[PDB]
């Protein structure tokens, strides 16, 4: 029933901007690199797929990671601890039967003790000001899918996760959601972005052209990346094994 | 007896009502409870007169202090004090007005309450009523969520028959139960256990089947060995209530969730388009 | 311990349900229904004619008897 | 490659690894696969626990060649309109299922090779039992709680059925002294286990004597809620040479300590006497006869298919979880 | 001892008698170089490999992962391998190949099944509705 | 396989010091705006009139804890 769908859409469109993290934050930090953000998120998605979690858990966890690093200096040895704390917070918020603190202090090979994780939790709740209900791309994808073949959505979510692997932090989550949805639609069946979505979100193809080509080139370069944890995860028939498809060479915009 | 210590703060303010709420925190077990996090995050995101406001969050090393907005009296004791005289009808209508406004706001901002009961409703000494207990709230985007909900006396047949999706039409049913016991000072469905609750609901509203509820015989926990009860007189269910309210209740306690009116749809009902604003009659 | 309920009925049968504590509850068969001999051996105290007529899956520790008029 | 060129035995060997939903799904591919979806070797053992269904659906399925049909507590409240051939079912479970009398009559008027039956809780009548007379191979039978039929029907059924191994004619709520009399008069001679509880004001020492003098091979017996069995009945059971599990629970006319004498029957193993023994005195009875088992199992076993989804030790392969 | 098996075109592969004993046909035959004109050498070598890995076996359902990886190839040779395993009548090999095909069919729709298996559909557009009618109670 | 090390151990006592110093922000403003010793659960000089209302007055929500014979007949109860 559409008694609230458009209202929630407008609300999320308003909220996605207030919590938007800074872009150039990574250079300010002394000892961390974008390569290192990629390594953290790689290990993080590995651990998440281990404990049989949900993808929105990962979305919110990496969002907390981003909004945190953009505001606090840290030494590299603490990045895993912070990532574990963020995943724990995401599980507590969204997931039904949250994996306990013991599992997360174990998976780190006990490089950290429980009390350190608890104090990091105190700190991260302090800095985040207890505002964890941030919007993510996945909600936009799911809302868009209402206007539907399982493979299309699997590919779209795949592209969204690929985007969060690494110029996308300049675009809004709605922007990246639209780009991934349209490119996946073209890849799977060649159809184009229908009018009703443009009426709904106001976004046109022309506005999303830059992120569209960024997503296309990253899609091309993805199969040869140094890390394929998302790829091997999406090699399973649960996601229909769709990670092995060919990246289209050039769009027909 | 009745252990606890609570503090107040009343100097210079229109909403001078405040109250401190402390919760114990066991440090080395699960850390902060999921309920606390859900309540804090989903609460400092909403602002409305028909909803209790939060003012600040105090996170110590082992204790959490919450600067809630104080209020006078809940609804259980309020009905109990006037259990023999009844409640004026315009007061009921205004209370229901504020309740439906709050429900529309909460469901518009993607939050489920899932814990409505007259112990979680608070009234002011002027006629304003606000909700509380957002500890069971969760941000829904419809997936499958937690399958243990509000309270046996105010659950809805969606959960009792163990359905897989319970999208935001359960709070409407809970509101129907609360309004009905408002009018009649009698809990409609005082269940003993879940099966007794189902039998009571049936005996009041007749046994469901395919005609009334589409796709009911395919629910996980339906067994046609059920009693063959028929929908009894609606007027005798709630005697002191008029025809317009009888209609509103009929489309407000209907089986099929899709055939159950939502908040904004209810906001424009005739019985409900007539709105007054009285004040409470007893001490708060 | 053994808690009984009132009688509620439609025009044709009269029903009753009974709640049992944990120790007796953990004996109820999950496969077949019961017979008067069986639930009397369990420890029910009631008349002749009551028939155990279904099992509610979510809560096994509640029994449901009916009998005609 | 042309996988339609596959030979039929290979295709059947493939299909013998599926589950019922998919087996149904593949049937709609091509006419050859439609034929091969039903080849009387895939449909050995069915299972429809609690599932609602329809008379024509179950008739078609049974006609396909089922052997062990397990359908307990399922609801069949619609009229059967089609005819069939004599079925091939050998074990049938229908316990507690809500079915119509006409539909049940129509269904049973086709099955003739029934090796094992159950009809617990249901309601029967004269045409049903008259048709059921044909089953001249019933090893077991179970008619607990049933009600409605007549004495001529009962005697004809029991006369026609000769090999009846175990009988559970319990708790029926319309019987008469005539019913129980003709029952014990015409009971077959190979009854290994038998139940006749409930019939408080209709069980008499004369009929019990008739039983113990006709059938010499009772191994499990119960006469619960019988209010006219005395210690003379006691010595009656003393003629029984194979009674291993007796249960006279809530038999009031029996004075507790004569139960000690029961220990004196040699081949006894258990004795469930719930209701009569005052508490604490159970230890007295144990000390009086410590070579037995008193009140160690509440539940019966006389022709109950399931006491473990396997009916009577058989495994159902086509199921629905 | 050993025995020299010749395929459809002369690739005589010598194999221990205790290995070829797996093939029941060859077993009952050595009871009382040979060409097997129904098997090309390509599949035959894989058959020999499977027998060797299983040469000392005791003698869903947990497909052994060795066979699983041995089975990680496309349609055509899977088809031919199943046919050859039948023709030589070696129990476990046909068992596991059948199970593999069964599981790969598991789940997909009739359209996908028809496409992947290259099955010529027939008697359609009026009867599929009827056969679907025969499947409500699912 | 997920059990891996990313960077090996690093000092943790400096981590405790750093986190507690980060948390040493919510001690001044707490007493400033709210004039209450939340750490010691004690009131202060005033400007927020601190009393102790007994639990019998306010609605319970503000202090709710988190989460031959032996006849076969019916003898009533």
């Amino acid at each position: 029933v559409p008694d609230y769908h458009e209202d929630i859409h407008t609300y999320l469109r308003e909220m996605e901007v207030k919590c938007k993290p800074k872009v150039g934050y990574m250079k300010k930090q002394p000892d961390i690199t974008n390569s290192m953000r990629a390594i953290l998120v790689d290990w993080l998605v590995e651990v998440g797929e281990e404990y049989k979690l949900q993808n929105e858990t990962l979305h919110l966890a990496v969002n907390y990671i981003d909004r945190f690093l953009s505001s606090m200096s840290v030494l590299r040895g603490k990045l895993q601890l912070v990532g574990t704390a963020a995943m724990l917070l995401a599980s507590k918020f969204e997931e039904i039967y949250p994996p306990e603190v013991a599992e997360f202090v174990y998976i780190t090979d006990d490089t950290y003790t429980k009390k350190q994780v608890l104090r990091m939790e105190h700190l991260v709740l302090k800095v985040l000001t207890f505002d964890l209900a941030a919007p993510t791309v996945n909600q936009f994808l799911t809302q868009y899918f209402l206007h539907a073949n399982c493979k299309v959505e699997s590919l779209a979510m795949f592209l969204g996760e690929l985007s969060l692997i690494d110029p996308y932090l300049k675009y809004l989550p709605s922007v990246i959601a639209g780009a991934a949805f349209h490119l996946a639609l073209y890849t799977v069946t060649g159809q184009s972005w229908p009018e009703s979505l443009i009426r709904k979100t106001g976004y046109t193809l022309e506005s999303l052209k830059p992120c569209l080509m960024d997503l296309h080139q990253t899609y091309l370069k993805a199969p040869q990346h140094a890390q394929q944890s998302i790829r091997e995860k999406y090699k399973n028939s649960k996601y229909h094994g769709v990670s092995l498809l060919n990246p289209p060479e050039t769009l027909n915009l | 007896g009745t252990y606890g210590v609570v503090y107040k703060a009343r100097n210079k303010l229109t909403g001078e009502v405040v109250a401190l709420k402390k919760i114990r925190l066991d440090t080395e077990t699960e850390g902060v409870p999921s309920t606390a996090i859900r309540e804090i995050s989903l609460l400092k995101e909403l602002n409305h007169p028909n909803i209790v406001k939060l003012l600040d969050v105090i996170h110590t090393e082992n204790k959490l202090y919450l600067v809630f907005e104080f209020l006078h009296q809940d609804l259980k004791k309020f009905m109990d004090a006037s259990a023999l005289t009844g409640i004026p009808l315009p007061l009921i209508k205004s209370y229901l007005f504020q309740l439906l406004q709050g429900l529309a706001f909460c469901h518009s901002h993607r939050v489920l309450h899932r814990d409505l009961k007259p112990q979680n409703l608070l009234i002011n000494t002027e006629g304003a009523i606000k909700l509380a207990d957002f500890g069971l709230a969760r941000a829904f985007g419809v997936r499958t969520y937690t399958h243990e909900v509000v309270t046996l006396w105010y659950r809805a047949p969606e959960i009792l028959l163990g359905c897989k999706y319970y999208s935001t039409a359960v709070d409407i049913w809970s509101l129907g139960c609360i309004f009905a016991e408002m009018v009649t000072r009698r809990a409609l469905f005082p269940g003993d256990s879940e099966i007794d609750q189902l039998f009571r609901i049936f005996r009041t509203l007749g046994t469901p089947d395919e005609v009334v509820w589409p796709g009911v015989t395919s629910m996980p926990d339906y067994k046609p060995s059920f009693p063959k009860w028929a929908r009894q007189d609606f007027s005798k269910v709630v005697p002191p209530l008029d025809e317009d309210g009888r209609s509103l209740l009929s489309q407000m306690l209907h089986y099929d969730p899709n055939k159950r009116i939502s908040a904004k749809a209810a906001l424009a009902h005739p019985f409900f388009q007539d709105v007054t604003k009285p004040v409470p009659h007893l001490r708060l | 311990q053994i808690y009984y309920s009132d009688k509620y009925d439609d025009e044709e049968f009269e029903y009753r349900h009974v709640m049992l504590p944990k120790d007796i509850a953990k004996l109820v068969p999950k496969t077949h229904l019961m017979s008067e001999s069986e639930w009397r051996n369990l420890g029910v105290q009631q008349s002749q004619g009551w028939v155990h007529y279904m099992i509610h899956e979510p809560e096994p520790h509640i029994l449901l008897f009916r009998r005609p008029l | 490659v042309s996988w339609d060129s596959l030979p039929d035995e290979l295709l059947l060997g493939i299909f013998s690894c599926l589950c019922l939903p998919e087996l149904l799904k593949v049937s709609g591919v091509c006419k050859r696969w439609y034929r091969l979806a039903s080849d009387e070797s895939l449909w050995q053992t069915l299972d429809l626990t609690g599932k609602n269904l329809h008379p024509d659906v179950t008739g078609r399925l049974l006609s396909q060649g089922v052997i062990a049909f397990r359908c307990p507590r399922s609801f069949m409240d619609q009229p059967l309109a089609e005819h069939f051939s004599p079925f091939r079912v050998q074990h049938m479970d229908l316990s507690n299922s809500v079915i119509e009398v006409s539909t049940l009559h129509g269904i049973l008027s086709q099955c003739s090779k029934l090796q094992n039956l159950s009809l617990e809780g249901l309601r029967l009548s004269d045409p049903i039992v008259n048709t059921l007379a044909k089953n001249s191979n019933l090893v077991r039978l179970n008619l607990s709680g049933c009600s409605g039929f007549s004495e001529f029907a009962l005697q004809t059924l029991l006369s026609s059925c000769s090999r009846l191994d175990e009988l559970n004619l319990s708790w029926c709520f319309d019987f008469t002294e005539k019913h129980v009399q003709v029952a014990v008069a015409h009971v077959s001679e190979t009854i290994t286990q038998l139940n006749l509880s409930g019939y408080r004001k209709n069980l008499q020492k004369s009929d019990l004597s008739t039983l113990v003098r006709r059938c010499p091979n009772l191994v499990h017996l119960d006469l619960s809620d019988s209010v006219m069995l005395k210690n003379d009945c006691f010595q009656e059971f003393f003629q029984l040479n194979y009674l291993q599990h007796l249960s006279l629970s809530r038999c009031y006319d029996i004075i507790p300590e004569t139960l000690l004498e029961l220990g004196e029957i040699p081949t006894l193993k258990t004795l469930q006497v719930f209701g009569i023994v005052p508490d604490g005195t159970l230890q007295l009875l144990k000390e009086a006869l410590p070579h037995l088992q008193i009140n160690c199992s509440h539940f019966t076993t006389i022709a109950r298919p399931t006491i473990n989804q396997e009916i009577w030790g058989i495994k159902c392969r086509l199921t629905l979880q | 001892p050993s025995i020299k098996l010749q395929s459809s075109d002369g690739e005589i592969f010598e194999v221990d008698v205790e290995i070829a004993k797996q093939s029941v046909t060859i077993k009952t035959m050595l009871e009382d170089p040979v060409p097997l004109p129904n098997v090309n050498a390509a599949i035959l070598k894989k058959v020999i490999q499977w027998c060797t890995h299983h040469k000392d076996d005791p003698p869903t359902d947990d497909i052994p992962v060795w066979d699983q990886e041995f089975l990680k190839v496309d349609q055509g040779t899977l088809f031919e391998l199943i046919l050859a395993a039948n023709y030589l009548d070696i129990k476990g090999l046909l068992d596991v190949t059948c199970k593999t095909v069964a599981n790969m069919i598991k789940g997909k729709t009739p359209e996908e099944i028809r496409k992947t298996f290259n099955i010529k559909n027939d008697f359609t557009e009026e009867e599929e509705a009827q056969v679907r009618k025969e499947n409500q109670w699912c | 396989s997920a059990c891996r090390n990313l960077f090996g151990p690093v000092d943790h006592e400096e981590l405790t010091r750093d986190l507690e110093k980060h948390c040493r922000d919510m001690e001044e403003a707490s007493q400033r705006k709210w004039n209450f010793d939340f750490q010691n659960h004690k009131p202060l000089e005033g400007k927020y009139e601190w009393q102790e209302v007994e639990k019998g007055s306010l609605p319970e929500f503000y202090y709710r804890p988190p989460r031959a014979g032996s006849v076969e007949q019916t003898p009533k109860k």
